[PDB]
Parts: structure tokens; C-alpha cells; sequence
């Protein structure tokens, strides 16, 4: 868990120095972009329950063994967690998107997530699918200009985009 | 409420917190005497010797 | 380390539930008073060594004793040393001044500092009326509100060492 | 309640310390968005009845069973028990508007919500339908920032009911 | 707890009604004073050690009996408890000019504090003696003109006072 | 707790002798007849979502006042309370119907109720008329010759009945 | 507080917080099935008051002679007397625990504190067992078959409390 | 699954002592009941095609608008897994009536019921009445005390959707 | 806790002043004669079944109405709780004598012990005469001359004996 | 307070059982140890006003400015009580020695030290050398085998200001 100013700060510290102009700047650029920032997190938070619906039919209309008995999501508690699960890996995401710093969801939870998901013989590449068709459905959402003054936001797209494929290989 | 719980322990609960203020001091003037020596093996009667 | 931000996801992650309005409103807060403590960091930063040296003198003045051979403050490797400490002082209001948060500042100077300052028998006061001369000329090398949020700052790492 | 404010003095109290400059200033963006919260919550309450009475004909018009007789909607008991039931709901939202959080909302509706729902087979969909329908109409009402700040507790409810 | 926002909320949900135009007027105002109760709260935060230590050094000048072998106050174990008390009710005291609101006196502050102290042979009367010197601490470092822009803010140090009085008085 | 067996016992052995055989009768009739037992128990228990919600229907319609603003069950968190509290107490009249004695009831259930909600404010009386209104929703799904062999079972309606009036008038 | 099929039940989904689903009123209607072979076994056993309990009092002796004379326990009327008081108490409690179809009353009232109270008085679990195993044979006389095969259960929970 | 031996040895493995005489006494009754509850489930094995399509007829009688458009009952797939998640239920609910426990039950429907509730929007009225229905052809197929142990299994999975 | 030692001291320190020549000469007199007090405490712990065993025949040998069926000591439950407070009363008096201050057994043993036997029903005379047995037993084995070196122990006598008669007035 | 008879007794107590043979052991140990302490307490308070006096004026030797205006040391009142503070620390090291445990130091000065010595700004370092001047005054004061225990006591006091 850190962010992006705290990454300058530790940075500045280990090499002795005070911050510098050039990162000073680039954190004024994220200071002031972090309003645009703010409605995609609450974009993220907002839609979230129909994003997660969303991408839960699409998985399981792409994906068919897991309603099959024997499939990993047969059982209904199984398919249960699953639902909470995606939850989860969404709201890492928003928190990831506020910070700036991808660390936040890898660190926490992705080094135990493998090894979990190695052992309970899960197919992983799915859930990396799952994680793939979240990004999908949440950039959807994002790009809704209604509710908002107009602006420029393909930086932040990105961010969610590159955010979500690192969550998906560290889970693949 | 806690699963499982009787109806008293509730009102043993109250009789132990003493507030937000309050403590298990046992720097009283009285020495940390027990609250619920009654409540417990007589807990709905009253008595007096 | 700790920012609003970290402590919003902090505080919503603790409670397993997405990042509502509160803690948006605290980000937001925040994200607004950004530039003015950035504008009073870089104006510390650009008077690094006029304020290490000035508290060094104001420490001097109000502890001769401390000049003296047999104290702590003899030899000229002990006054680099009061220059070194001084510096990692303000370095660190600049970096909670850019953080926007007490955080670089609790988790480097503040992070067992009672224990070290008593290990080496180093004076708090020492330090205490070196940030206050600090406060004294930030007084005049800075304006507006980043006066207060740099006073603010400076007064938490004194509070912290007393 | 869970205010900025109160959520703040909670924070600090837990770990017992006073007040440092993060939570004065989450508490300066609270105070300082609280003028468009309370020209939100001015809106939503003069234009109460219109609200509500909207609100329970998109319930019927998105839940046309709902009028048919021998169940649960029909009678003009059940009528203007929905008519207090959305008039709960927005004083609750104007009620987080005016606190800045969502106190008012957690502290009465949200909290204990779904098991009094199942307990009295009360549909959330219909619920759901009217808070869309007041996020309409309030999307007419407000413009700037207030509609922004109304827009995201009457989404908070929803999502609660979902 | 409640701050004053909660507290008018509470009113008027006992009245089963919105907030009247009248409230709002109110509390709109308290929000545009909030700057100056953030100012007032910053200076009992900042100078609580020399608000603790001055109004120590005054209380045992005062009354001496306190610090004599046999006093209530006599080794250092309960006067780290002076002290400890002293910072607490400060504490609890900038909470409530922070909120506006003597909810968080009543609640957690003063909860059982009369008790504790009756139980404990405390002289109560040292102790309001004690929260009194510190009311006439704390209004000089909150009347400092120095470092805040002027203004007329008699309002904070009136609700100050009458939060000193309130937890004086629910003690002694 | 006891049931009948366990109270017969107890009488049996604080005189100090062994079982009688005319107590030996009583226990052998009662567990001749502990058939209908089970079935009045699983009554009950299939049939308790109804019990709860008639019985809060025809309270919260007898009385606004709780449900009204400002009301004992109004903020839609001490109705849940509500809710569960009926639940509770129709549990333990289950248990002390299956057991054959009300120690159960009395015991682990309601030696505090009245001061637990003397304590929270809350009206017994009203907790009373709840426990009566449950009774009286209960004894017609008791009494259901639908799917269950058809017999006589007037002792075990007297025997709710009197669980029933022991809860209620222990709460009032 | 003793324990039984009903009260096991109970307490099991009192501490889960719900409603006897259909293993607890299986369970009871076991015990309500069972309870006339148990419940006339206690009668039979208590029919057989005097003989069992004389007859075990005359077994420990048996077994144990040395008991009898003086300088030892079983000297004396007080002490033989109320060796076959002790011996009444174990067959009532073993009475008990067939009516109540559950080891609750013989745990309850001896099997709890057993052993310091046979320490702290000098009294041998022996002399207890080869009692109860003499009841045990005589009860293989009196009770036929599934009463017999019960009182012989409890009989043998006694006898495996006391070893 | 928590099947009545199952419970038995859990109960047992906690503490110290071995399978008393309560345990065995409830194993004993279990294998009684178990051959009538095997017969029992035999007799509900013979009429899947029936309960299940009388079932889903019922749900979509008493639920008109589910069949209408632009409602979630409205679809061929819909109905087909309409059909397959009443065959899921009549099977698991075999597996309860075979098992003499609920351990099936709990296991592979009632956990995590809820939440797939919320998030698929399923209601649980329509798995209630094709429960309903069942109950009632297990009124006529069904017998004595078969029908008193398969509708006890029945009313439990109602009591779960409840 | 304390001791004879810490009992000065306390003194003393409540009256803020060193301890007295007088007062040091009492303390050193208990130091140096201390040896006859570990004898003492040895022969309370080595015989302690014999004690607890004689007091229990003669108390149950002249109140039978205690293991009578309801008398309070019937089943071995109670036997047993009987047994172990007198085994525990013991211990304290033990712990009492080794130190030579009866504090710990007056916070520890008997600052809720006549309430607690009260709210119990049982009758606190007869625990005080159990322990008023215990004593004379044990004085049966403190002046045993055995294996210790002859020698004067009246005052260790005296002192045994009102740590057991504070127990007993303390229960009664 | 923690001794040799106390601490042996709660070990003895908290473990449920009688005092055993190191208990015993323990507690003659110290009994036997008394002697010598108890000479050292008598010899240091007869001779406790000129041990006071060279504390103190040892204090204002090693720190010369303490006693400059301005700053802790100059007044009569606080020379006064500063004799005061050395009295009670030579107080509770007799008590301690008379105890032969570290009890009254540990409870009238150890416990609550470092808090009230922060909040009166007391610098630790005048009391640690007066008791070093204590220390030393002891080798000629007291001789022998109390010697030592008085050292060690002393000691105590010396490592828990530091
Ligand atoms: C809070 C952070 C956190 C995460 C992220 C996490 C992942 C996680 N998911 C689990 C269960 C599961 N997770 C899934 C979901 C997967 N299976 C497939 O169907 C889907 C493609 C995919 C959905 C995204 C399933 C089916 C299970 C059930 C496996 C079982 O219970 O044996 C488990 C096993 C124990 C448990 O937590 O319930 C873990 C550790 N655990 C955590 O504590
Ligand atoms: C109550 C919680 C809260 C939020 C949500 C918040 C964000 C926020 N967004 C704003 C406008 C804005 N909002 C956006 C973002 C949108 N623009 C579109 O183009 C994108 C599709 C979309 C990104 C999700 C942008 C770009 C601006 C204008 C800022 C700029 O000049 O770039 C504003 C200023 C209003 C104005 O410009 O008139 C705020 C305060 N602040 C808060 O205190
Ligand atoms: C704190 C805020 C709060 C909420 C939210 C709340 C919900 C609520 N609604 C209720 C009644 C009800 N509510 C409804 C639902 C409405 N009627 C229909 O016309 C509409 C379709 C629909 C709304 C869109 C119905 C039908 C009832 C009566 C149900 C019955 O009597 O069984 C009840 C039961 C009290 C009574 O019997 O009057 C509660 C607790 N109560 C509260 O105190
Ligand atoms: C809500 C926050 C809060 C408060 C307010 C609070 C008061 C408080 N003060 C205490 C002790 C004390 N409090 C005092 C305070 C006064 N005595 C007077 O002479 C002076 C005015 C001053 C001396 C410093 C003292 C002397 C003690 C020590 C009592 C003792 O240990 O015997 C104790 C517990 C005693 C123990 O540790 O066993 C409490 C609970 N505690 C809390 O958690
Ligand atoms: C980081 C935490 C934070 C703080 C501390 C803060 C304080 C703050 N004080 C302000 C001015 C002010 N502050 C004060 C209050 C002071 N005036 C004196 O006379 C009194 C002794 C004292 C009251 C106790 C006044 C009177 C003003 C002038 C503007 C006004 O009256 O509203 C302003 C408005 C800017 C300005 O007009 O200069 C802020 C934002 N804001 C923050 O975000
Ligand atoms: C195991 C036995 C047991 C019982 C029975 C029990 C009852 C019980 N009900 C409670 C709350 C409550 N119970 C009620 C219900 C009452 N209010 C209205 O008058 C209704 C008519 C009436 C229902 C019949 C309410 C409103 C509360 C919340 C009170 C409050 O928050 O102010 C509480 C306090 C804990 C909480 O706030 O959740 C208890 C202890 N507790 C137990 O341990
Ligand atoms: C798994 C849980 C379980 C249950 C619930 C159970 C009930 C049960 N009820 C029975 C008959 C019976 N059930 C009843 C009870 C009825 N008397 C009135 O009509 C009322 C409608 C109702 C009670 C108020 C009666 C009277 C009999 C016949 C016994 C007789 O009269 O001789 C029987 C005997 C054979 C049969 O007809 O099924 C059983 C085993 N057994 C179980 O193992
Ligand atoms: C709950 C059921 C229960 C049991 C089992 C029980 C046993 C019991 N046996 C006791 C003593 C005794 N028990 C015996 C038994 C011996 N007598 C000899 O004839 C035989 C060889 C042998 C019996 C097999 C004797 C001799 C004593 C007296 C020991 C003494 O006090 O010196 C005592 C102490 C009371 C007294 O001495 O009067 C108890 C409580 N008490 C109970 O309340
Ligand atoms: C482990 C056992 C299990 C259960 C209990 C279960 C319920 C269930 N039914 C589903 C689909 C569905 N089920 C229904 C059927 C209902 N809606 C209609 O109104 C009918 C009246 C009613 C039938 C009684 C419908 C319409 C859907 C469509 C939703 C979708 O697109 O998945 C889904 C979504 C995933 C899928 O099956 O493809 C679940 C989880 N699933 C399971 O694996
Ligand atoms: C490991 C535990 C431990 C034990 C057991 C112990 C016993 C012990 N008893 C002693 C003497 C003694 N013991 C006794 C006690 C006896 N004389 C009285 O007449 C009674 C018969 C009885 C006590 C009521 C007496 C009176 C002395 C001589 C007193 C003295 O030492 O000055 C001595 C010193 C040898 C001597 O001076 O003769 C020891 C070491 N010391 C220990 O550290
Ligand atoms: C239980 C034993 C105990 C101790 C140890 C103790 C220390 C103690 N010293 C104090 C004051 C003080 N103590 C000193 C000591 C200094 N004076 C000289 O200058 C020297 C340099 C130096 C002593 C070596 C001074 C100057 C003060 C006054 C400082 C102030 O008022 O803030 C105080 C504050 C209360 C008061 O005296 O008014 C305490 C509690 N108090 C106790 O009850």
C-alpha cells in the first residue's frame, strides 16, 4: 500500500535528496488531474454492482462448464464466491485508480492469490478472463460523458486498462 | 445480541462496563469486588441476609 | 506511507466496502490543497541551507553551555551533525508538505524518536526551539495559506517532540 | 452517525491522539462543500411532493401488478404507505446531503434494511425503480456540483437496495 | 456522537420532517465559520502540552495538599494520571469544538468519569479545579492573533468556555 | 435446562429415593405421547416466518405508535430488532414445547427480558401483546389436520398455550 | 442442566440460534421410542431394591475380605450400613439414568468429582466395580432383552467412570 | 454435508470421550428411518418430467408478467434452465431424503442462495411456489410417513428459500 | 498483595517518612526469627490432605444434614466443591503465614466469600466450622517435634491461629 | 509490591497450588538476606540530610547553569524541592532495601517516571548523577556485605532513569 506522492517521497529519501522540480511538476500534473481522477473512481464505485452483473453474464455465456456439475461454479456457493470475488478484485482496482500506484492490489493480494488458485485447481486463465471482461464492462461505464462536464480522460483509461491487464497476468 | 446468549447477559454486560469513563481499576476504596456474585446463581430473585 | 488518500483506502478497505462519498470528499478536499503546500515545499526547499544554519545559531544561542568542550555540542563533527539532524528535519516538513500528510514525517522522524533521543541523551528542547526558529523565518519566506499548512506541519513534528 | 466530522473525531479517538492536519483538512473540504450539499438538500425539499408523487407512478408504471387487486400493492393503505416509504428514502438523502455523509442513510435505512424486506416480502425493485426515478427528475433540478453530490447518495441507496 | 449537523438531523427525524429553511440558514452557517473552529481546534491541538504543563504547575502551586506523601497525587503513578486525565479532557474538549456539538463529552468523555473518581477517593473538586486553570490556559493560546488572519470569533471562545464548564461541572 | 424427565428426577432425588411407579406412568404416558410433541414442534418451526409476520402485521397495525417517527420500532434497524426478538422468543416456546417444561423458556431466554427492555426504553407491554399476537397466529397453523394424521392434542394446545402466557406475562 | 437426546438437541440449536430442523426431532422421536424399554427397566430395578443392593454389599465382601475386620474400612455397622447406602445410591442413580434415557444424572450427581471425593475420603473405585459387577450379573437374570442390554450399558458407563 | 452420522462423529471428535449412548441412539434411529426415506426417494425418482414441468406451469401461472416480454421468465433458454434448476432442486432434495440429512441441502443450494439471489435478480417467489407445487404431488404419490420424511426435506428447502 | 515487610512500608510511606529505628528492629526480628516460620508453612503444606481429610470426617461426623439428599454437600459434585474450598482456604492461610500479613488471603480467599456462599445457600456456619476443624488439625501438626530441631513456636501458634479464625469470622 | 516472599507467593498462587521446596528456598534466602540490608537502611537514614545536601550540590556542580536565572534550578523554591526529590528517592531505596526487593521503587518512582519527567521537562540526567553521588557516598558510608545490596539498589534506580 502506497501511492504515487509517497513513491517520490521514498524515492527522494533513499537518495538523500530533497524532491526535485521535475517530479514536483509531475505531481502538480496529478494533483490537478486527480479531479478527473475522482469521477472515474466514483464512476468505478457507482457502477459497479451492474459491472460485476454485466460481466458475470458475459463470463458465463463465454464460459460453460462452470454451470455444468463438476465445473468449479456448479455449486451455488461456489459460483457465490466467485460473484464476490470479482467484487473484490474491483474494488482493489478503484482503490488502485484513487492511489495511481498498482502496487496497492499486486502486493496486497496477488502473491497469495497464485499460489490459492494453483491449489484449488481452479482455471486460472479464466479467472484472468474475468478480470479481462470487468475492464471491459467498467470501460464502458467510464466513458459515460452524460453526468459529467466533458473533458479529456484517455490517460485515465489507459490507467484502468493497464491496471486491470497487470491484475489479469499476475493472475494468469 | 449474541447467539447463544442468555436473557441476563445483557444486563451483565451493564453491570460490568460502569461507562466510557469507567475501568477495572482495582485502585478503589473498595479493592475490586465482584459485581455479579448474585446475579448469576440467583439470577432473577433477591435476597437479604 | 500515509497521505489522505492512503488513509481513505486505508479506512475503506478496513470496513470490506467500496470507496463511498466521505472518503471521496476527504480526496477531494486533499486533491484541492495540493498546490499551495506544493508552492510552500519547493519554497523551503529553495531555502535549505539559510534554515539549517539559522536554527544551528538559534540552538547556540539559547544553550551556550551546549558550545562548550566536554558537552555534546563540542567539535566540529558534532556541528556537522546538529546541520545533518536539522536538515533531515525540514527535509521531512517538505516531504509531508508535498504528501499533504503527516505521513513521511510520523514515519521517519516521529517512528521512535523518545528511544533514540534518550540511547544518544539528545535533547528534544534542542530540536523543539530549532523547528520554532524555522517557524520564525518561514514566518517571512512564505505567504498565504501555505503559511499556515507549513506552521501547521511544523508544529506537529514539535508537538511530536514534546 | 458517520459525518467527515464524526468520522474524523472517531479516527483520532481509537488511536487516542489529538487532531493532526490531515483530519482538519478533510474537515476543511467537508465545510467547504457543505454549501452545494445544503443548496441540494433546499432543492430536494421544496420540491418534495412532485418527487415523491413521480416516484410512486414509475413504481407502478415500471410494476403494473403491482396495481392489480388481491395483492400486495392494491389499496390506498398500501398506497400511501409507498408515498411515506419514498418520502422516507428522500428525507434520508437530503439528510446525507446536509450531513455531508452517509450517516443519515446507514444509521435508518440501509442498516436493517434487507430483513425487514424479506420479513414483509417488500420487492427492492420497486424501490430501486423510484430512487432512479428521483435521480431523473433531480438531474433536471440541480445543476453543477449539487447535482452531482445528490446524484451520488441517491445511487448509494441503490446500490444498498442492490 | 453527534455533531450539530447529526443533532439537527436527529430534531427534526423526531418530528418525522424535513429540515426547516431556518435550520439550514444555521447550518450553513456553521459551515462558513468552519474555518474558524478549524483555527481554534489547530491551536488547542498544537499548544495541548503547554496548555497541560501550565495548568499543572498552577494546580499544584494552588493546591499543595495534592503532591504531599498521603495526597492524591503523591508519586509519579497518579501523576502520570493527572497528567493522562489533563490531556484526555483536552482532547475530548477540541473533539467537541471541532464537531460543535457536547455529544462527545456526555458520551465517552464524561461517561462514568464521577464514578471512577468517587470510587477512587479523587478530590472532584481538584479536578474541576484542575479543568477550570486549563479553560484559562487554553483561551490565551486561542486568542493569538499571531499566525491566523484577524477576525471576530467571541462565538468559539464562548463555546470553549462553556465546554470547559460543561465537563467541570459534570465532574466536581 | 430440563425437560420432564430431568424435572421428575430432580423431585425424585431432593427427596431421596428412587422413581415411583406412579411417576415411572406419567413419564412412560409422556413419551407414549411425545409423538405429537414432535409434531406440534415441527409445526411451529416450518411455519415461523408466517407466526412472526402476522403477528408484527397485526401489532404495527394495532399500534402506529411503533412504527411511526420517533416510534420504539420506527428507524428500520430496532424493527429488524423487532423481528428478531419474536424470532427469539417463538424459538424458545419451541424448545420448551419439544423439552416438555418450560425451564427452558424461563431459564435461558427470560429471566432479563423486562429490564433488558426497561434499560432500552423499549415498551414490554407492547413486547407482551407481540408474544400474545404470536400465540394466537400460531395455534392455527398448530391445530392443522392438513397433512398429518388426524388425533386429538388438546393437552399440547393447552401446553403452548401456557408457554405462550408464561413468555408474555414474564415480559410485561 | 443434565444432558439427554432432548436437551443435547436443544442446546445444540440454541447455540446455532435456530429452529429443530428434521435431525433434532429424529433424534427425539429415537429417544421417545425408546423410552418404554428403559423406562420399564427402571421399574424392574427398582423392584429389585434390597436383593441388588445386599447382594453387592456381600460381593465386595467377597472379593475384598479384608474389608471386615478391624483396623480397616468395613469394620463396624455405621461402615457396612453405609456401604449399602452407597450402593443404593449408585443403583438409583443408574435408575435414573435409564428413565432419563441419558448419562446426564450418573454424571451429574457421582460421575463429577468422583475421584477426589474417593481420594480425599480413602475409598477404593474397587470395591465401587466389583459392586456394579455383581448388580451388572443380576440384572442379567432380571432384565431380558433390550431393557438388559441398556441397564447393562449404564451399568458399564458407571464401571468405566469409576476405571 | 452434515448428514445425522456425520453429526455424530463431529459432535464425537471435539471432545475427549467416545460415541456414547445418545450418539449411537440417534445412528439407531437414523438407520431405521433411513430404508423409508430410501423408498421414499425411489418413488420421487420415478417422476422427474412431471413434478418438474407441473412445477414450472404453476410458477408461470401465478406469475403472468414473468412470461410477458421484457421480462427475465420470457426466453427459451429461460425456460429451459427454468427446467434445470427445478431438476437441481428435486435433486438435491433427493440427495437430502437419501442422506437422512440435510447436509446435502445446506451444501449445494441454501449456501450462498442470497447472494446469486442479488446478483442474477432471480426472485425467490417462484422457486417457493414450484416448491409449494411439489409439496402437493407429494401429498398424492407419497404416503403415510414416506410423505411426512419427504415433505419435512421439502418444507426445509422452503424454510431456506424463506 | 503484601507482607509484614511492605506493611511498614506502606505505613510509612502514607506518612511520608523513613522507617523507624523501632520499626527496623521489628522487621529484623521477623527476619531472623523467619526460619521457624518456613517450618511452619512446610508442616501446613506437607500435611495438608491429613488436615483437609480429618476436618471433612468430623465435619460430616457431626453435621450429617450435609450429605443427607438435599443437604447442600450430597452428590460428588458438591462433595467436591466442599472439599476444594477447604483445601483452598487452607492454601491461603499457608500463603498468609508464609508471609506474615493476612492481605493476600483477605483479597484473594475472602472479599467475596460469605456473599458468594450466601447467593449459593450455603450455610456459612458450617464452612466455618470446617474451618475452625481445619485449624485444629493443623495445630495437630505444627507442633510436631519430628525431623525439626526443638525450639519455641507459641507466637507462630497464635498467629496460624487468627489467619484461621479470620477466615472463619470472615465466612460467618 | 514485587519481592522475594510476594513474588514466590503470586507464582505459588497464580499456578493453584501450595509454596513447594524452591519456594521455601527462596524465601529463606532472602530472610537470611535481611541483616545486611536492614544495617544498610539504618545507616542510610542516619545519615540521610548530609547525603541530601551533597546530591544536591553534586547536581548543581556537574550543571552549573541549571542554577543560572532563567531556568530550572534558580530559586529558592526549587532547591528546596529539589532536596525534596532526593529525599524520596533515598526514601524508597532504604524502603526497597528493607523489603529486599525492588517493590517501592518500582511502584512510588519507577512506574509513571518517564511521563513526568517529560511533562515537567525534569532532565533525567540530574537525578541520575545525584544517585551516582549517593552511590559513591555509600563506599565509604556503608562497607562490606550490605554494600553491595545498597550498590545494587542504587543501581536500579540509576539504569530505570536511563
Ligand atoms: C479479499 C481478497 C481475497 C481474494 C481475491 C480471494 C480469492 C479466493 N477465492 C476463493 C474461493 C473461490 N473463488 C472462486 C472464483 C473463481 N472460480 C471461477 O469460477 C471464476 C472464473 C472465478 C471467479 C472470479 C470459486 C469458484 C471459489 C470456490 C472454491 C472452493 O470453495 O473450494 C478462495 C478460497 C477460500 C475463500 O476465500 O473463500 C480464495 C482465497 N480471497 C481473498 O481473501
Ligand atoms: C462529491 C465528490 C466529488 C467529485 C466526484 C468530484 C469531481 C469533479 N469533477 C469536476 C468537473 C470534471 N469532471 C471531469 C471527468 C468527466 N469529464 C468527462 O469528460 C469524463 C468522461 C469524465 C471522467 C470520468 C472532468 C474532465 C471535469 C473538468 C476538469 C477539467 O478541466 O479537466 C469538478 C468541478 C465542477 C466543474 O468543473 O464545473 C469536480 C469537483 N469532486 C468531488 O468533491
Ligand atoms: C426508516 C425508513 C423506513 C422504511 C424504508 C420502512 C419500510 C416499511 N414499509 C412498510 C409497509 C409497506 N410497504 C409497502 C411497499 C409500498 N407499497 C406499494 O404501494 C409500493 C409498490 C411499495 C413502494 C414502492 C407495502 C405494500 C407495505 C405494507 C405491507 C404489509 O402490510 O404487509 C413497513 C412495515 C410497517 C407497516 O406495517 O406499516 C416498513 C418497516 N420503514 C421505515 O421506518
Ligand atoms: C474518558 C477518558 C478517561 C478519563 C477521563 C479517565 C479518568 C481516570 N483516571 C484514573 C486514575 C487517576 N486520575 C487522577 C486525576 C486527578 N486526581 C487529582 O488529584 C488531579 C486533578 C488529578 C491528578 C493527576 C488520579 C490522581 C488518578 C490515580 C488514582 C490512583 O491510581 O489511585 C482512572 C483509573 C484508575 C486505575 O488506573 O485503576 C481513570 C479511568 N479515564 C479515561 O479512560
Ligand atoms: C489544514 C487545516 C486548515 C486550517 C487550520 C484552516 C484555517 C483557515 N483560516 C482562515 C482565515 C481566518 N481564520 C480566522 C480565525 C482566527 N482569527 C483570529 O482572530 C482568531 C484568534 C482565530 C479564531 C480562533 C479568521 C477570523 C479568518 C478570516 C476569515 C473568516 O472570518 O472566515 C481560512 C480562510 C483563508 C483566509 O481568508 O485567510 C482558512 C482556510 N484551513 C485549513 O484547511
Ligand atoms: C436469548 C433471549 C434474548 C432476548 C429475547 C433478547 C431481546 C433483546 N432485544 C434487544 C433490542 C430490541 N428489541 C426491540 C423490539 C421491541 N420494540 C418494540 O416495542 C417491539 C413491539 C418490540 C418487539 C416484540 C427493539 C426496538 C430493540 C432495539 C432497542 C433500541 O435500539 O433502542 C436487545 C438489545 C440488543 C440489541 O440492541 O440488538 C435484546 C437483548 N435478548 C436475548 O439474549
Ligand atoms: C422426523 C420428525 C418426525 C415427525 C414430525 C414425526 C411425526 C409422527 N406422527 C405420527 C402419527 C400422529 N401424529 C399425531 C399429531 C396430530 N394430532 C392432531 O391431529 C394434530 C394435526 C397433530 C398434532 C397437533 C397423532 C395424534 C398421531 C397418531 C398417534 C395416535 O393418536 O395414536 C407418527 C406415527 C406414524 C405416522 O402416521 O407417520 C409419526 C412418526 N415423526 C418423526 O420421525
Ligand atoms: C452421589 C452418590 C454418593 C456417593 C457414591 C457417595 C460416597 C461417600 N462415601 C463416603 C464415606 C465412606 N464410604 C465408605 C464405603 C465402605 N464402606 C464399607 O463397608 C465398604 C467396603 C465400602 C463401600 C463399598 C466408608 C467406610 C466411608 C467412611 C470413611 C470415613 O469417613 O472414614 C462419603 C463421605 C460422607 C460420610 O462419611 O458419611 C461419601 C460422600 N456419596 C454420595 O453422595
Ligand atoms: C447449485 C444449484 C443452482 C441453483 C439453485 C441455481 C440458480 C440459478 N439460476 C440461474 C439462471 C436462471 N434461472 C431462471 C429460472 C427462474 N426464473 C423464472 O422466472 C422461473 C419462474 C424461475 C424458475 C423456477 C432464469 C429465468 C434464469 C435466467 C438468468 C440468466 O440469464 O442466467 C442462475 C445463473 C447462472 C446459470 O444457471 O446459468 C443461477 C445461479 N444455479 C445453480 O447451479
Ligand atoms: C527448604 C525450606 C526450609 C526448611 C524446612 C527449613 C527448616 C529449619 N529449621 C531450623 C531451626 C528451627 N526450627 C524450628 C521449628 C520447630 N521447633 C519448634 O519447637 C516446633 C517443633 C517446630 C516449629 C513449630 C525452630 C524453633 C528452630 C530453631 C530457631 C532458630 O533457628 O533460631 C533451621 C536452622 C537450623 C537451626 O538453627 O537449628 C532450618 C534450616 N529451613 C528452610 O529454608
Ligand atoms: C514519589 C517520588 C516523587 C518524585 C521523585 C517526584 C519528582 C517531581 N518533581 C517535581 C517538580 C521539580 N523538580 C525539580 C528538580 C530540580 N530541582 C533542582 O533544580 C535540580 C536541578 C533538580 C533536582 C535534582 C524542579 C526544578 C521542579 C520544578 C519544575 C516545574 O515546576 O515545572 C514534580 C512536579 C510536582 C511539584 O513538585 O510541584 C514531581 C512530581 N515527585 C514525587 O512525588
Amino acid at each position: 500500500m502506497n501511492d504515487v506522492f509517497t513513491r517520490a517521497i521514498a524515492q527522494a529519501d533513499l537518495k538523500g535528496s530533497f524532491l526535485l522540480e521535475s517530479d514536483l511538476d509531475k505531481l502538480a500534473s496529478f494533483a490537478k488531474e486527480g479531479v478527473k481522477r475522482l469521477d472515474a473512481v466514483a464512476a468505478l464505485t457507482n457502477n459497479a454492482p451492474a459491472i460485476i452483473s454485466d460481466a458475470a453474464h458475459k463470463l458465463f455465456a463465454e464460459q460453460q462448464e462452470l454451470i455444468q456439475p463438476g465445473g468449479n461454479a456448479y455449486p451455488h456457493r461456489r459460483m457465490a464466491a466467485c460473484l464476490r470475488d470479482m467484487e473484490i478484485i474491483l474494488r482493489y482496482v478503484s482503490y488502485a485508480l484513487l492511489a495511481g500506484d498498482a502496487s496497492v492490489l499486486d502486493d496486497r493480494c496477488l502473491n497469495g492469490l497464485r499460489e490459492t488458485y494453483n491449489a484449488l485447481g481452479t482455471p486460472t486463465q479464466s479467472v484472468a478472463r474475468a478480470v479481462q471482461l470487468m475492464k471491459d464492462a467498467a470501460m464502458v461505464h467510464l466513458k459515460s460523458t452524460a453526468n459529467v462536464t466533458v473533458g479529456d480522460c484517455s490517460s485515465l483509461y489507459s490507467e484502468a486498462a493497464t491496471y486491470f491487464d497487470k491484475a489479469a497476468a499476475s493472475i494468469a | 445480541y449474541q447467539t447463544g446468549q442468555s436473557a441476563q447477559g445483557f444486563n451483565r454486560l451493564l453491570d460490568l462496563y460502569g461507562g466510557w469513563a469507567g475501568s477495572d481499576t482495582d485502585r478503589n476504596q473498595s479493592g475490586q469486588v465482584a459485581r455479579l456474585t448474585n446475579s448469576l446463581v440467583r439470577p432473577g430473585q433477591v435476597v437479604e441476609p | 506511507s500515509r497521505t489522505v488518500i492512503t488513509e481513505v483506502i486505508a479506512t475503506a478497505d478496513s470496513q470490506g466496502r467500496f470507496l463511498n462519498s466521505t472518503e471521496l470528499q476527504a480526496a477531494f478536499g486533499r486533491f484541492e490543497r495540493a498546490v499551495p503546500a506544493i508552492e510552500a515545499a519547493r519554497a523551503l526547499t529553495k531555502n535549505q541551507d539559510a534554515l539549517v544554519k539559522g536554527a544551528v545559531q538559534a540552538v547556540f544561542k539559547k544553550f551556550p553551555y551546549v558550545t562548550q568542550p566536554g558537552e555534546k555540542g563540542y567539535g566540529d563533527s558534532n556541528q556537522a551533525k546538529c546541520a545533518r539532524d536539522i536538515g533531515y528535519y525540514l527535509r521531512f516538513i517538505t516531504y509531508s508538505l508535498v504528501a499533504s500528510g503527516t505521513g513521511p514525517l510520523d514515519d521517519y522522524v516521529i517512528a521512535g524518536l523518545r528511544e533514540v533521543n534518550r540511547a544518544f541523551n539528545l535533547n528534544p528542547l534542542w530540536y523543539i526551539e530549532a523547528l520554532n526558529y524555522i517557524k520564525g523565518e518561514t514566518g517571512k519566506l512564505l505567504s498565504g495559506q501555505s503559511k499556515t499548512e507549513a506552521l501547521l506541519y511544523i508544529d506537529h513534528a514539535i508537538n511530536a517532540l514534546s
